[PDB]
């Protein structure tokens, strides 16, 4: 809603905005083949079958 | 939003990521908003409440008012019930045949027309009853109204002459106007003659308890009774406009007649569409119309009989020369005598309260023409008139009184005499002054120690006091300033007078100080003037501090009741004057100081020549010198004296600095000029503390020129390496006799030679004027001002 546009503090808020979002698309394909299982466990690696 | 982004300016006045900061200006946004819902809330409920009235009587007369409309629909269709039912009886033979007989008034109006002009012809006497008042007619209640409703039955003839107009017959207003010219005429001017005398006779200075009582109720009854009967017949012009121009004008005739309607719509038709309205029926029903002039149109010659008494006492002359409001706020005190008196006689009309205004309309008027120009008293002009507007409205409500509108321009001419005055009476004051100072054997009054005041100045302190009693009389801001501050344009020709003859008492003691000890062939005519200026000058300066005394302490000691915007008016030019109460000591004073020095020229230049180096030149300076600070100092004004003796030492260095430019060959050469630098310093010591006795100036206003004692030491004594920091210290401290003086001093001197002159006198020019550039960006000009003594090539 507020575009602000510009710095003060938004902009600068949204770089760690969009790159904790693609950080959270990073663990959030981690954890998706993490047991996809396209490495096997109950987890990941934890083996529990 | 073009707020919201000056405000992210302002929330970005607390950073870029401020969120503490932010949390506590989002307070401050909280602040701002809760200030302004305050004033918004309660604002808004006022407004609120305004709107709840507003509709709530929107409501209540609407509903309520279109039933009291609808309520006059109630009593008023009520109205219509009993229409040609009521009063139980043969009402119709009552309106018919009963008032058949009310259109027969022929026997009255032959009997009354007839006795109307016998009985007025008699009452063109007995009700005309005068000569002189014996209860002003005797008893104009009984006589002066007597011809009122005498004139209101022959308001049949007068005012119902002009509701009979053609009526039935031509003879009603014919064969009875010659029975209304000993009937009308003779009953309405007999209500007038003992009206005009009546008012005449409440005219007459008591007038009286039953004389006005009564002639004055008859003034009050036919006044306010021809007053609501002429008002009935202009509101039967306004109720015939009100009613026949909403007939003949409704508009629906519509060309809409010529030419007995515009004009006269609304009028509009006598007996009865005319007349009726005034008429019967119609209880009053004449309308009456006695009497027009009892007072109605009499009662403005009872206030303009005081105020043509009043206007009348003036007396234009005036006999003495402001002797109008005499007379006539005599007339304004009869006209308030006559005014409550005839309040207390006649409530209605006939001078209730009125007589007193209408005084103060002649004694304001006729004071505004008694000192028009400047043809009464000039000097005596604004206090009369001004002593009769406060004092002739403190003599009644504050308002029998003199309205002037005079009294300012009478001040711009009490400015032109005063100061003109003036003018005249300081010249004569100076010049008396002056030609009394040049006879220099006797003193001014007598004190033997010099503070002395004088004779046509305290013709000025006291006189010029009293001339400004007119001045804080009336406390004006265009005189008390005015007078003053241009007084004090007077006052600036008299110190330049001061230093104007005051430089002829310093020409006249120098040279009579020529004909004492300085080579005679000097002598001028006004001259002949032995020591003594000192008394002179010093009791100039003596009174410019007695000036600081009436003028000064005077004018903050008396003015005192206007702000002190006016008062500052007057503080801006007598009170700064204190400065100029040594100014004529800055022209007089140095005066003193060449006139210590005048029988004394001999050594004042065989200073820096051999015969000062080992001989008694300085003690003719020093002890001589020294004795003219040891009488003028018993005898001289303080502001005067600091000042003074601080340029006695300074001008007396400079005396002791004059021949420096001679080009004598200093003898530092076996020490007989550097011991009159020395051992005179000794003898050059107490010119500066013996001088100075009864304070502690004795080094305190000479150590400045003990500069200039020890540097100069340092400068003319010693040799090459010792001239350098000579113009280093003297140059931190006096580069006001500059460099060159230097050369002047190797100008007398062979052993520094002109090469050394260059080195040390140039690159120290380059001191004087780079350090001129450095630390005066030394102090001021002083004694040694303008001595840059003169220099050669370098």
């Amino acid at each position: 809603m507020n575009n602000k546009s510009l710095k003060t503090v938004e902009i600068l808020k949204p770089i760690n905005q969009q790159l904790e979002l693609q950080e959270h698309l990073l663990f959030n394909n981690l954890i998706e083949e993490i047991h996809d299982i396209m490495y096997s466990k109950s987890n990941k690696t934890n083996f529990t079958r | 939003m073009s707020s919201d982004p000056l405000q992210q300016v302002c929330d970005l006045i607390k950073g870029d990521l401020s969120l503490e900061r932010v949390r506590d200006i989002k307070e401050q946004l909280l602040k701002e908003k809760s200030v302004v819902e305050y004033q918004l809330n309660k604002e808004s409920d006022k407004y609120y409440g305004e709107v709840e009235e507003s509709l709530k009587l929107l409501n209540l007369s609407k509903n309520s008012v279109t039933s009291i409309k609808q309520q006059i629909n109630e009593v008023n269709k009520l109205g219509n019930d009993n229409r040609f039912a009521i009063n139980r009886y043969d009402i119709l033979f009552r309106a018919t045949k009963l008032y058949e007989t009310v259109n027969t008034t022929s026997s009255i109006y032959d009997r009354i027309y007839n006795f109307v002009a016998l009985m007025e012809h008699i009452e063109r006497l007995l009700v005309a009853e005068l000569a002189e008042d014996a209860l002003e007619t005797g008893c104009p209640h009984l006589l002066e109204i007597h011809f009122l409703l005498t004139s209101a039955r022959d308001f049949q003839e007068q005012v119902v002459v002009m509701a009979k107009e053609a009526t039935e017959d031509a003879q009603r207003t014919v064969m009875k106007l010659f029975s209304r010219l000993s009937g009308i005429i003779s009953k309405f001017d007999k209500l007038l003659d003992g009206l005009t005398y009546d008012i005449v006779e409440m005219a007459r200075a008591e007038q009286i308890s039953l004389a006005i009582r009564l002639f004055k109720i008859y003034d009050l009854e036919e006044r306010e009774d021809l007053r609501i009967e002429a008002i009935r017949n202009i509101i039967k012009k306004k109720e015939i406009e009100i009613e026949k121009s909403s007939i003949k004008k409704l508009p629906n005739s519509k060309n809409t007649a010529r030419l007995q309607d515009e004009t006269p719509k609304v009028i509009e038709y006598p007996t009865n569409k005319g007349l009726y309205q005034e008429i019967m029926s119609g209880t009053i029903s004449t309308r009456t119309a006695p009497r027009g002039y009892k007072h109605f149109l009499i009662n403005g010659i009872n206030n303009s009989i005081s105020e043509m008494f009043g206007e009348m006492r003036e007396k234009y002359v005036g006999d003495q020369k402001f002797d109008v409001l005499d007379n006539m706020d005599w007339i304004f005190n009869e006209l308030i005598i006559v005014k409550e008196h005839i309040a207390n006689c006649c409530p209605p009309h006939w001078n209730i309260f009125e007589v007193y205004f209408d005084q103060y309309y002649k004694e304001l008027h006729s004071l505004i023409t008694d000192l028009v120009e400047s043809e009464p008293e000039t000097i005596i002009i604004l206090d009369i008139l001004a002593f009769d507007k406060t004092f002739q409205d403190t003599l009644k409500q504050d308002k029998s009184v003199i309205g002037d509108k005079e009294k300012e321009t009478l001040f711009k001419d009490y400015l032109n005499l005063i100061v003109v005055k003036m003018t005249e009476w300081i010249g004569n004051l100076e010049k008396a002054e002056f030609d009394v100072f040049l006879e220099r054997s006797t003193p001014p009054h007598s004190d033997s120690d010099g503070l002395l005041f004088l004779d046509g100045t305290k013709t000025c302190f006291q006189m010029f006091t009293q001339q400004v009693e007119v001045a804080a009389g009336t406390n004006q801001a265009k005189i008390l300033v005015g007078v003053v501050e241009r007084f004090s344009d007077l006052l600036t020709k008299r110190q330049k007078n001061w230093i104007s003859k005051i430089s002829e008492e310093i020409k006249k003691q120098i040279n009579y100080n020529h004909k004492y000890d300085i080579d005679p062939e000097s002598i001028t005519p006004e001259d002949e003037c032995p020591g003594g200026l000192v008394e002179y000058l010093i009791a100039v300066s003596n009174d410019q501090m007695k000036a600081a005394d009436y003028a000064v302490a005077i004018s903050s000691k008396y003015g005192k009741l206007v702000s002190k915007v006016y008062e500052k008016q007057i503080t801006n030019h007598l009170e700064g004057t204190l400065d100029g109460f040594a100014e004529v000591a800055q022209c007089s004073s140095l005066g003193l100081i060449t006139l210590m020095f005048d029988d004394l020229r001999k050594p004042y230049q065989e200073i820096f020549s051999k015969t000062w180096y080992m001989g008694s030149q300085a003690q003719q300076i020093a002890d001589t010198l020294d004795e003219y600070l040891l009488d003028i100092k018993p005898q001289m004004n303080s502001v005067l004296f600091v000042n003074f003796i601080d340029n006695v030492i300074g001008e007396t260095i400079i005396k002791f600095l004059t021949a420096l430019s001679f080009e004598h060959s200093f003898k530092n050469k076996n020490n007989k000029f550097l011991e009159a630098m020395k051992r005179d310093f000794e003898i050059f010591y107490q010119l500066f503390v013996k001088v100075l006795d009864g304070n502690e100036s004795k080094d305190t206003l000479i150590t400045q020129n003990f500069t200039v004692m020890e540097f100069f030491m340092d400068l003319s004594c010693e040799p090459i390496d010792s001239i350098l920091d000579i113009w280093q210290k003297y140059l931190e401290v006096y580069w006001d006799s500059r460099i060159d003086l230097l050369v002047g001093i190797l100008k007398c001197r062979k052993d520094v030679s002109s090469s050394e002159r260059k080195k040390i006198v140039q690159q120290a020019t380059e001191m004087l004027h780079e350090y001129r550039r450095n630390m005066e960006a030394d102090r001021e000009p002083t004694l040694m001002r303008r001595f840059v003594l003169e220099f050669e090539k370098q």
